[PDB]
């Protein structure tokens, strides 16, 4: 569900009108005509939030960790512990679905606590390294 | 090294391997003592403890607790046999959309006898039910205490009985008997509010026929001693005698439909159309029949179910203890969607006279209805108390004062 | 414009069938259209009929809570 | 079958055996270390012959090698003829580690104490994990931790640290109301120095990492004694001021002494130094304003600028929160604030009237205090003083500046009766602080002009602003009293406030502290 | 409550000759009965005992007494009638007595010597289950002080009924002669050793001797107060002479138990 | 007055807090300090005096609105119910959780990957983010009903519970109890952080406060274990022994007194010859056995310390079912009294 | 459950609207 | 009461439908 209306439950029914077979979807709060009983004493509908962490403006709010954006295999590691890197520098390359994705440094600093090696399978959200 | 598919198990040192391990253990909990025992149960014609739970609850609503439990006894070589779940299935679910807590005993595990972990699981669900204020349903099949474990079993029985007493009048408690409940398994049902036994496949008795034969010399079968009919007609312990397991489940669902989840929540009211007008104006043909129901001669009987059905909604009436003390009829119905408890004299049995059994039956029904805020309607046609020296010697005074 | 509408996922009815369908559905719809606020009446509430120990935490979490919920 | 006499004789020998479950091998080690047995400690604590032992024959289920008691001695008795529950670790059985029956016995004792409403004392020397069943040790650490909540605020809880408390053993004592430790014998820490060295590389001794005095200064220990006999006597004295539980009354001791002004009262008229900058010992006042010199101090070392103690007014126990000018000018620091807050909540829970003795400049200024959390600790102290329902009487000796005034039993913070000695100074800030604020406006410390201006301002400020008289005029204090009236005035005031009912208050789950 | 001058010292130091008689009271042979009034009058003050329903269900004795001036209700099994077995009448008698004492704040002391329930089709048909649950319910519901003294026997469901620790007994003590088990040694052996007894049957060994050997082993290993003591179900195994001291201490301390049940309009005791 | 309130939101470089100013500090103690070092918004947030730091007053207002959207108006009322009934069946987002925990132990990961998936939507509203960053305290919704989430953050300091984390969790739990929010614990932690500074900062007393708060709370409590639950961490993160209502573990869970490594050194301090070759192999084999047999979910599962070991993708709907069962929880026998006492 | 049927007339035609028996709406 | 307008989607196209407000 992306929009506010997508959150309303629905029931799909088969209706025959003059022989025609129609496949009608009905919301769970349909106030058609005098029909009511909509919502509840304290039920509020709102646009749901995506299952994603914020956006670019807070890429790392005081966050030193570099996290894998997708599950895959670390096919290359382009840094070593104690290496200084700048924003945009390549840190690792993860192969997912037989395609290469570069994971780069989001901030300026020293690579510390490098945690992965080439060939290691990595899950989404795994900490690759901390830039300090 | 490579392995054939049959022997391979995913590397346990990985997340996928650990998921696979959990799946293997969960699959093992389905047949804790082997598929042969399940086949034996089905051939005998019964449901397994898991099938009973899944049949009673709404589809897909069961959440199981302590599925991987094992017993920790070492007495008499018990440690060599530790089936998963330790012989009782416990959890929570929904019946007709309303939450309940449930346990079901498994007669294939040590004869269904109660051990330490067994009792601990039952105590866990009992505490959950008391805490959440939701009904507790127990399905009882077991051979009393597990003898190899010792007095720890008695400790757990005491804990279970204490929990039943604490819940008495706080949440509905319904006990289904679907096997031989012996020894200590009888007392918990006796403390619960309602008892539903299956006709030919369930028994309750404290001491078995063997001990009875040894001590008193009497010969009696389990069915005669503690059959469903015995506890309905004679001891007045069973509230319902089902023709089968599905029928017993149906009766339990109907019972729950009339009761609230706890002693302080509102009851399960149904929406009905109320005809507008005076009571004279809103008479129906079915109502008019009551004007001729009563016979002319005072000696002539009539069936009080005629009045009961004609005053209840949709003529639906769930009787309780139907086969016990027929001179009084007690049950549940609805008046304009409101659940009510009917207590009525039955002229066709003993002229409707009150007696010891009718007094006790009606008394406990009334006390259950009051505990759970269900109003009561009394249909009265009673000439007195059943005369006889046996009544006096058995305590018609003391035991009839209970209804009062 | 963020409200749930009726959807005819399959079929292409003509205006006559659409009108018949909508009339029947509107007639089927009912229940409490614009009900008044449900009147509070705590008289004889079940919580008041219970025996509470003089030092029972349910005197706070069940009795007071029920009387104060508003 | 054995005869009845044989069964009884068998029982007697079994009980004599259970009194020393660990046998000669462990008894020898214990006597080499020269430490008494658990039952010896219990019998020294309790009244002679009053101990009734519960679970002396408990054993680990299904374990051929279990020993009676499972490592703890639990039971009940009397201290000064008043009921108490007691448990004591026994290090001769499984090193006194926490097993299943250990936990069950202690839990049953805690339930018994909650049921009967009596204090509970625990003599702790070792409750480590059982290497055989460490998961069981973890589970039962958690179980006992749960059961402390039943007792929190219901009955007094006392812990006697007679040994090294480590790992999960520390979680139960820290929940109790009083902790008394033997000096070079009782320690408390989560992790040991060896593990600390292994993980972080730091080098630290036990004394640094949780000696009795170190923990007392940090506030984790309320009392440090030199011997277990002193610990027992401290416990008896502590219990003599308290009721058995939240509902009962406390003992009344020597009511009605000296109902008329005495020379000891008249000594107070000249006890405060003439000069403002001079420090003095507040005990010179605390030893004269109560029934006698029985001022029983708690957590002497934690915040030395604050004194928390028990005393008696007309035989009735009271809590005393006093400032100590002799230490750090009596300023309220982090430890002082927490000590006062904890003491206030405890005294309110056990219905002891609170007496505030005020001579303080307020919060101690400093970056260290700011980083240590002065703001929330002051907030907790505010919250506690206002939440308390017990009678509240305040006596201001010299200084009540700013937050110190507000928090040391101010009428604004719900105190019932307020009094000030004629030496009292109630102001937002001291004369020196105000003078600095004024002088910093001029370009330089141009003497003698600047010094003359500051001196005149300070003189005027001390004559007009930092005085009892503005508060007296506005009604912020009930009366300015001659110092010698204090003792009998407190008697009258507390006797008026005996049956105080605090309201309006809205009952709810609980209030919220800053935490 | 009558004022009574309690002697000072420990229970051992305050033992009386009447107390010492309890040491030898119990018969040597477990099959030989004894009068439980002997225990009742020796633990009650001035030997006074107001019995209630003495001529009814003689297998259980209920009545009133005083311990150090405190009124108490005694419920005791009587070995001289039906070997002390619980039956329908005894259960109902004790149940209502216990409920009366609980209503009026009178603590209860149970004296336990009970082998089980009385076997019989008549009991089953008259409702030993439903009507014996009344005693369970009454005891479990009681919030007054509850003390249990087990003299010889406490088996099975009778153990659960007659003041078990988990049913809420505040204090439980057992005499050295106590015998706490799931059931008797004979039935226990005939069940736990079915395998070996049937092997002996196959090989022709003397089953009538093997069974007695195993029964002796079972009795010597498990039929005693010590397994319950290990589990903590028995607070202490005491010499019989200590009984009055333990009871008096418990009743003095348990004047006002801070205990409660969940809120309810009332219970739903079996009827 | 501000420090008594439930939520403090400071504007960066515009809001400061301090009892005493830097000039007076200079006059008294002679030490020199700036406003940012003394009571800056970020510094106070790290210390735990400020719950939120924002860049503008408009952002502060929006944060306040969002914060209130999860709460009732008072201790007695009900909170708003937002978007009930969404996604009533297992979704690909649920199935992603089946492979979210790294294979190799000691591999840190972001707990928000789990938090954003086991609740109604991505609306996980964190509070006191900068304080004790090893712990996440937040509001979420389960089937539209607000709940308080306490989770460990392996991404920061291994997820160990330090002083600030303990105090944050304790205060949050008390607040959620006061306003009837069910508590959900998401456990991945080795326990307390060992160290002299942690010892001197009050780790014992703060852990005691966390123990007290968890037991005191009357609201429903549901725990889900993700990997590590060692010692005090296991006990405090909603263990069944501390009155948690329903306890679940993912098969990656590890429940033990101490980790395999720590137990290995505890073994090796006997025959302590770290320079020997054989001791290294002994440690490796001991670690293998310990992680196969002791630090697993199976011992707890078979003893009943945890109600069920679940497949990860079941978490969201299982939480829905559990909290629906626990709507009307009434805490067990409790003696009404003035108040409880907590270690301070 | 048997389908429910309703007979309607729109303009000059007669139509039948068939719906599931348990249409909740 | 006044008439009411419902919006119905028929294969993706929007379609208004005005009905009496008294239907029930
Ligand atoms: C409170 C104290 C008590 O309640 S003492 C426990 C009461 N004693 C009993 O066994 C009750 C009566 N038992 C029986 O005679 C039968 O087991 C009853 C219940 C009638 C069931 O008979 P039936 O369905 O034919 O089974 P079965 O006995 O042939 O075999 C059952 C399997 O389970 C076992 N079992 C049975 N009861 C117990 C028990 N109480 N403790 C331990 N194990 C028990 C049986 O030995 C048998 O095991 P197996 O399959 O042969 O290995
Ligand atoms: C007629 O009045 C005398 C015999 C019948 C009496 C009937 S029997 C049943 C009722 N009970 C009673 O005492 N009298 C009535
Ligand atoms: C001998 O071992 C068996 C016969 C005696 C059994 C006795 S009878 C009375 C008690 N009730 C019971 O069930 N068993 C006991």
């Amino acid at each position: 569900p992306i929009e506010e209306e997508d959150t309303v439950p629905r029931q799909t029914v088969v209706v025959e009108v003059g022989g025609r077979r129609l496949e009608v979807s009905l919301p769970g709060d349909l106030a058609i005509g005098g029909g009511g009983g909509a919502a509840a004493p304290g039920v509020v509908r709102k646009k749901p939030k995506p299952r994603k962490r914020g956006g670019g403006g807070a890429k790392a709010a005081s966050g030193d960790a570099v996290t894998a954006p997708m599950q895959g295999t670390v096919v290359k590691v382009a840094v070593e512990e104690g290496q200084e890197v700048s924003a945009g520098d390549l840190v690792v390359v993860l192969e997912a679905m037989k395609m290469e994705n570069p994971v780069t440094a989001h901030k300026d600093g020293t690579i510390t606590g490098l945690a992965v090696e080439a060939g290691a399978a990595i899950t989404q959200g795994t900490v690759i390294a901390e830039i300090k | 090294v490579t392995e054939p598919s049959a022997e391979h198990q995913v590397d346990i040192h990985t997340t996928a391997g650990k998921l696979a391990d959990l799946k293997r253990r969960t699959e093992e909990t389905l047949h804790p003592v082997g598929e042969a025992a399940v086949d034996k149960v089905h051939a005998k014609g019964k449901l397994t403890a898991r099938e009973r739970i899944l049949a009673l609850l709404d589809e897909g609503s069961f959440v199981e607790l302590d599925a991987l439990a094992k017993h920790r006894s070492t007495n008499f070589g018990l440690e060599k046999n530790r089936p998963l779940g330790d012989g009782v299935i416990t959890g929570y679910g929904t019946i007709d959309g309303r939450d309940v807590c449930i346990f079901s005993q498994d007669a294939t595990v040590f004869g269904g006898s109660l051990g330490e972990v067994y009792g601990e699981k039952i105590v866990k669900v009992q505490e959950l039910a008391i805490k959440t204020g939701r009904p507790l349903i127990g399905i009882n099949d077991g051979a009393g205490a597990r003898i190899q474990e010792g007095v720890v079993s008695l400790g757990l029985y005491s804990r279970i009985f204490h929990n039943n007493i604490k819940a008495s009048g706080v949440i509905p408690q319904i006990s289904l008997i679907m096997g031989a409940a012996a020894g200590g398994h009888v007392y918990s049902p006796a403390l619960t509010d309602f008892v539903v036994m299956v006709d030919q496949t369930s028994q309750m008795f404290i001491t078995g026929p063997d001990v009875i034969k040894t001590v008193t010399g009497e010969d009696v079968t389990m069915e005669e001693l503690g059959g469903a009919h015995t506890h309905m007609a004679k001891s007045g312990t069973a509230h319902y005698v089902a023709s089968g397991e599905q029928d017993a489940f149906d009766y339990v669902r109907d019972l729950l439909s009339y009761l609230p989840p706890n002693n302080y929540a509102d009851p399960p009211l149904y929406p009905v159309a109320i005809p507008e007008g005076s009571i004279e104006e809103t008479l129906t043909d079915e109502d008019l029949e009551l004007d001729t129901l009563i016979p002319d001669s005072p000696n002539q009987p009539y069936d009080m179910h005629e009045v009961i059905t004609r005053i209840l909604d949709d003529d639906e009436f769930l009787e309780v203890q139907a086969g016990y003390a027929g001179n009084i009829v007690v049950g549940f119905g609805r008046v304009e969607g409101r659940p009510v408890g009917i207590v009525a004299n039955q002229p066709t049995q003993f002229a409707g006279c009150l007696d010891i059994n009718a007094s006790e039956k009606a008394a406990r029904f009334i006390r259950t209805c009051d505990c759970f805020n269900i109003p009561i309607v009394l249909l009265v046609d009673v000439p007195g108390f059943l005369p006889g020296t046996d009544q006096e010697y058995n305590g018609i005074i003391r035991r009839g004062a209970k209804l009062l | 414009d963020h409200e749930a509408h009726i959807k005819v996922l399959r079929g292409e009815p003509t205006p006559e069938e659409m009108a018949a369908l909508m009339a029947v559905l509107a007639s089927a719809g009912g229940g409490p259209a614009e009900p008044v606020k449900k009147e509070r009446n705590m008289w004889g509430h079940p919580v008041d009929k219970l025996r509470y120990s003089v030092f029972s935490w349910q005197r706070v979490t069940l009795l007071e809570r029920t009387h104060m919920r508003r | 079958n054995k005869t009845t006499a044989e069964l009884l004789a068998e029982l007697r020998e079994k009980l004599e055996l259970a009194k020393e479950p660990g046998g000669e091998k462990a008894v020898a080690k214990r006597e080499k270390k020269g430490i008494p047995s658990a039952r010896a400690r219990i019998n020294a604590l309790l009244d002679p012959g009053s101990f009734i032992e519960i679970g002396a024959l408990a054993k680990t289920p299904g374990d051929p090698n279990a020993l009676y008691g499972d490592g703890v001695v639990t039971g009940r008795g009397t201290i000064d003829g008043r009921p108490v529950g007691v448990f004591s670790h026994d290090q001769t059985v499984f090193q006194g580690s926490v097993g299943e029956m250990f936990g069950r016995k202690v839990a049953r004792l805690m339930e018994w104490v909650a049921m009967v409403g009596c204090p509970i004392i625990g003599i702790n020397d070792s409750a480590g994990a059982r290497i055989q069943d460490a998961v069981t040790s973890l589970a039962w650490y958690a179980e006992l931790g749960r059961r402390h909540e039943m007792l929190r605020g219901l009955v007094p809880e006392i812990s006697l640290i007679f040994g090294k408390c480590a790992g999960g053993a520390v979680y139960s004592p820290i929940q109790t109301d009083l902790l008394v430790a033997v000096r070079d014998q009782g320690y408390m820490f989560i992790t040991g120095p060896d593990v600390i060295k292994d993980v972080t590389g730091e080098d630290v001794t036990f004394d640094e990492l949780g000696g009795a005095d170190e923990q007392a200064k940090r506030g984790n220990i309320h009392k440090v004694v030199n011997s277990e006999a002193e610990a027992y006597q401290y416990v008896r004295d502590y219990l003599s001021f308290l009721p058995s539980n939240h509902f009962d009354n406390p003992p009344i001791v020597n009511p009605g002494m000296e109902p008329e002004i005495t020379p000891h009262d008249l000594e107070l008229d000249s006890i405060v130094p003439d000069a403002d900058n001079m420090a003095y010992d507040m005990h010179e006042i605390l030893l004269r304003i109560f029934d006698d010199g029985d001022v029983f101090e708690i957590a002497e070392q934690r915040g030395p600028a604050m004194i928390t103690a028990f005393a008696r007014v007309d035989g009735h126990p009271v809590g005393v929160i006093a400032n100590q000018p002799m230490v750090l000018s009596g300023a309220i620091d982090n430890e002082a604030s927490d000590k006062a807050a904890s003491f206030i909540r405890f005294c309110d829970s056990y219905n002891l009237p609170l007496v505030f003795v005020v001579d303080t400049p307020g919060a101690m200024p400093g970056v260290a205090e700011e980083k240590g959390g002065i703001i929330k600790r002051g907030g907790r102290f505010f919250n506690a003083i206002v939440e308390a329902d017990v009678p509240k009487v305040t006596v201001i000796i010299r200084k009540a500046y700013g937050g110190g005034y507000a928090v040391m039993g101010s009428k604004q913070l719900s105190a019932d009766l307020n009094f000030a000695w004629p030496t009292a100074r109630i102001a937002v800030i001291g004369a020196e602080g105000a003078a600095q604020l004024l002088v910093k406006r001029f370009p330089d410390p141009n003497a003698p002009e600047v010094q003359k201006i500051r001196d005149d301002f300070i003189e005027g400020y001390n004559l007009n602003m930092a005085t009892p008289w503005i508060a007296a005029e506005r009604g912020y204090i009930d009366a300015v009293i001659q110092p010698h009236e204090t003792r009998l005035l407190l008697r009258k005031s507390l006797r008026l406030l005996r049956d105080k009912q605090n309201g309006p208050k809205v009952q709810r789950k609980h209030g919220l502290l800053p935490l | 409550l009558y004022p009574v001058a309690i002697p000072e010292g420990s229970i051992e130091e305050t033992l009386t000759d009447e107390d010492l008689e309890l040491d030898t009271l119990i018969p040597d042979s477990p099959n030989q009965p004894y009068d439980m009034h002997e225990v009742i009058t020796r633990i009650l003050d001035d030997d006074e005992f107001l019995e209630v329903q003495a001529g009814y269900a003689g297998n259980i004795v209920v009545g009133f007494g005083r311990v150090e001036g405190r009124p108490v209700g005694i419920v005791a099994n009587q070995p001289t009638q039906f070997a002390g077995c619980l039956d329908i009448n005894a259960s109902e008698k004790a149940a209502r007595f216990i409920r009366t004492c609980d209503c009026f704040n009178i603590p209860i002391v149970l004296l336990v010597d009970v082998p089980g329930f009385l076997p019989g089709t008549d009991q089953e048909y008259n409702g030993i289950i439903r009507r014996g649950a009344k005693l369970l319910y009454a005891y479990g519901e009681a919030t007054v002080a509850k003390v249990t003294v087990i003299t010889r026997k406490s088996y099975g469901g009778a153990y659960c009924v007659m003041g078990s620790k988990d049913m809420g007994a505040d204090v439980v003590v057992a005499w050295p002669t106590a015998q706490i088990a799931v059931m008797g040694a004979s039935g226990a052996v005939g069940f736990v050793y079915r395998q070996q007894l049937k092997e002996a049957a196959k090989n022709g060994e003397d089953v009538d001797a093997l069974r007695l050997e195993l029964q002796q082993t079972y009795e010597d290993t498990l039929v005693n107060p010590y397994i319950a003591a290990e589990r903590g179900y028995v607070d202490a195994v005491i010499p019989p002479s200590h009984t009055r001291g333990y009871v008096a201490n418990a009743l003095r301390l348990l004047e006002r138990k801070i205990v409660q049940m969940p809120p309810k309009k009332h219970g739903n005791i079996p009827l």
